[PDB]
């Protein structure tokens, strides 16, 4: 059964609908199918913690519960900086405008 | 399902299944072919000459759309493509009201 | 007003009613009234969004006069010779009575206050989320039904007063879009004011088209 | 369409005066009967229950069929139920010193209403011939309680009924009835709860025969009293601005029920319904809605419809509880057939949905 998730790295912010029994290596395979980056070069994280390629998203804390239709859970993605962890190249989103009082 | 082959790994030419969308602030969101064809402007522009070639870069840049608006557009697109004609109960689409006050201009700017 | 989108079915009506004014006005029992009489709409509501309100013109009386929705599985002339509520009798139909009570699946739920001659009743339908909303005298009453997905419906009216009629004045339809959902959200965030355009510099043309599409939403809370 | 209701109201109103014009004849006849009874020993204490209003009228469109009810006070008695009916009672004389109104009707241990009425008829026949300025004819029986029928000349007809009276406290079977506390406050309830009650004679009948000697409680005087003092306060309808339409909605329904019976008199299937059922339903309705603000002169429409809707629902559910005996079911299948019940439901709904076609012939 498919679960609504989303994977983000630097500029990239990509939704995914892989099945729950899939593996993290399967997420790397999907990313390879999308942007030709090989699974070995890729690295996946949750929040800011290391993860194993062989583990499944079910045991990585990502399930249908995290797959809310209004907010699929975010999965950290990283591309190997030559041979090491790349820096925090994430760029914050634009500030939202302030709501006026008469809508408050 | 795993290890999709498609005999070439894709159809990135006349049947481009992934297209690339860049926002004004740099945020990047990928959409499947029917997601792109859902918006009238995207499907109209993709029909231009030369765009059916294999080597054409399936890239669209929205210099007027920020990150949040494009994210909500992709959200709505995924919702409508997945639960179109849904047999099961269709879930609501709740966005925080301090962040979704501007989405009106997205409809007429992007023709979606 | 913008042209109405459906009429009362010429081929599908009970054995006791006459229609008039390009079918905009339907008249019930001009003589004996010895049973229930009923009609359906022509257009199906299974796709997109829909909205319409009906204006009354004759004094109200009799057993029950009701406005509601139902499927095509219900028969019209089964009560040709009996006084009964046809709408809401089964799970396949719904109905709001003028007495301020609602019929569904053969049970009764009080919903609102009574109304009669000269009253205007409005119905809002959202098939995509499968929810149904009723309006009265350009005011909001409340939501009545939900979880109606994958079902197909026709609009029905049933009557039992003689010397009486009902008259559809406006009928329009629209597709699901940001001009639907985002403006509903905005009205939920702006319920206090009667008008919502205030403080919005958006072009007058899109303003007028959004009136013709969802005027009640900008004028109801 | 309150215009038709107001028009028929005025049309019924315009014939009010003709009653008092002919009332003198019946007044004289009943006066002569009263003196004749008073010279007799059997009924030395018979009086008039409505002095100043000495006639009772049951039909709203029959100015020639009068009704009169004689009261007969009884000092001290004991009553008991019959086969648990809770509406029919026997009577006994328990203990008294040497003072016997008339014990010769006592058979076994029950005062005999049969002998009562038997001597009552004989006195009337031996007396009636004494009148010489007006031709009067006495007509055959029509029921247990109206055992005497008096016809004056050709036009005026009167049926005379008799009832007992006793000052003793009301029995426990009516403890839960008359829920007026919210309507007219408990103080009036308590004071009317010690006024006397009346026992009228009414035979009991069954499949294997009829049991003649049985009585029944009556509350006509109290029933009239509340309607006469219907207002929540003493000032209701005492000025031209505050008038309330509680009274008219009952005479309207009597007329409808009489008209339906007249139009369907051939098959006689609707001859088992009287005005008692109409009055009980209206009393239940006004108990349900005691506030005076619901009976303003302007509308009349929601109140008449509430009356007819209440009667229709009672008829469908086969439930109708007496206003003083809360357990008595007049609409039970023991007395009224389901065939006639559904017949009347069909007719009443047809009239309601056709906007009362019978009133147009007037
Ligand atoms: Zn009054």
């Amino acid at each position: 059964m498919d679960v609504f998730l989303m994977i983000r790295r630097h500029k990239t912010t990509i939704f995914t609908d892989a099945k729950e029994s899939s593996t993290v290596f399967e997420l790397k395979r999907i990313v390879e199918g999308i942007l030709k980056r090989p699974p070995d070069e890729q690295r996946l994280y949750k929040d800011d913690q290391l993860l194993d390629d062989g583990k499944t998203l079910g045991e990585c804390g990502f399930t249908s519960q995290t797959a809310r239709p209004q907010a699929p859970a975010t999965v950290g993605l990283a591309f190997r900086a030559d041979d090491t962890f790349e820096a925090l190249c994430i760029e914050p989103f634009s500030s939202p405008p302030e709501l006026p009082d008469v809508m408050k | 399902m795993d290890g999709e082959e498609k005999t070439y790994g894709g159809c990135e030419g006349p049947d481009a299944m992934y297209v690339k969308l860049i926002s004004s602030d740099g945020h990047e969101f990928i959409v499947k072919r029917e997601h792109a064809l859902t918006s009238g402007t995207i499907k109209a522009m993709l029909s231009g000459p030369g765009q059916f070639a294999e080597n054409e870069t399936n890239e669209v840049n929205f210099r007027e759309i920020p990150s949040h608006v494009l994210s909500k557009v992709c959200m709505y697109f995924t919702y409508k493509v997945r639960y179109t004609n849904s047999s099961t109960e269709i879930p609501e689409f709740p966005i925080a009201p301090e962040i979704a006050l501007e989405l009106l201009m997205a409809a007429n700017f992007l023709d979606c | 007003d913008e042209y109405f989108d459906w009429v009362w079915d010429d081929l599908n009506k009970s054995s006791a009613t006459l229609l008039s004014c390009d079918n905009r006005k339907v008249s019930f029992h001009m003589e004996y009234s010895c049973g229930t009489a009923a009609i359906r709409g022509t257009k199906e509501l299974g796709e997109g969004q829909h909205f319409w309100e009906i204006k009354m013109t004759s004094p109200v009386y009799g057993t029950d006069m009701m406005v509601g929705i139902g499927t095509s599985d219900v028969d019209l002339d089964k009560y040709r010779h009996t006084f009964c509520s046809l709408l809401g009798r089964d799970e396949d139909s719904w109905g709001l009575s003028y007495t301020g009570l609602l019929h569904h699946k053969g049970d009764k739920t009080s919903f609102s206050s009574r109304f009669g001659q000269g009253s205007i009743i409005g119905v809002h339908l959202d098939t995509w989320h499968g929810t149904l909303t009723f309006f009265k005298n350009r005011k909001c009453i409340g939501v009545a039904a939900t979880k109606l997905q994958n079902k197909r419906f026709y609009p029905m009216v049933c009557s039992t007063a003689a010397r009486s009629s009902m008259k559809v004045t406006r009928s329009c339809a629209s597709a699901t879009s940001l001009q639907y959902l985002c403006c509903h959200r905005l009205r939920q965030l702006r319920p206090d004011s009667g008008d919502t355009l205030e403080g919005l510099p958006l072009p007058p043309g899109l303003k007028q088209v959004l009136h013709n599409k969802l005027g009640w939403v900008l004028s109801m809370s | 369409g309150a215009s038709k209701l107001r028009a028929v109201l005025e049309k019924l109103k315009l014939s009010r005066d003709d009653i008092s014009t002919a009332a003198g004849m019946v007044k004289g006849v009943v006066d002569h009967l009263l003196l004749r009874l008073k010279c007799d020993s059997a009924f030395r204490g018979v009086g008039l229950l409505n002095t100043g209003s000495y006639y009772e009228h049951v039909k709203i469109s029959a100015p020639n069929e009068f009704d009169v009810m004689f009261k007969l006070e009884v000092p001290r008695i004991q009553l008991e139920e019959y086969s648990n009916t809770r509406a029919y009672y026997f009577v006994k004389f328990k203990r008294n010193p040497k003072e016997n109104p008339l014990s010769q009707f006592l058979e076994g241990e029950i005062l005999s209403a049969s002998k009562m009425l038997s001597k009552f008829r004989k006195i009337i026949a031996e007396e009636i011939n004494d009148i010489k300025d007006t031709d009067v004819i006495m007509k055959a029986k029509r029921g247990g309680s109206p055992a005497v029928t008096l016809l004056i000349s050709e036009k005026i007809s009167v049926d005379i009924t008799l009832a007992l009276e006793s000052k003793s406290s009301w029995p426990a079977s009516t403890q839960e009835g008359l829920r007026i506390q919210n309507w007219l406050s408990a103080k009036v309830r308590k004071q009317l709860r010690l006024k006397p009650f009346y026992l009228v004679p009414k035979h009991a009948k069954e499949g294997n025969g009829f049991q003649e000697e049985t009585w029944r409680l009556s509350f006509s005087h109290i029933e009239k009293e509340i309607l006469n003092n219907h207002g929540k306060s003493k000032t209701c309808c005492e000025n031209k601005e505050e008038k309330c339409c509680r009274k008219d909605c009952l005479k309207l329904m009597k007329y409808l029920l009489e008209q339906l019976k007249e139009r369907f008199k051939d098959k006689a299937h609707l001859d088992k319904f009287s005005s008692y059922h109409v009055k009980t339903a209206f009393f239940h309705v006004c108990t349900q809605n005691p506030q005076d603000s619901q009976w303003d002169r302007k509308d009349l429409g929601l109140c008449f419809d509430n009356c007819v809707t209440y009667f229709l629902q009672c008829l469908r559910t086969e439930k109708l509880e007496n206003y003083f005996i809360p357990e008595f079911n007049l609409f039970s299948s023991n007395l009224i057939d389901k065939r006639s019940k559904e017949f009347l439901t069909k007719q009443i709904e047809y009239e309601r949905n056709n906007e009362f076609p019978v009133f147009d012939e007037f």
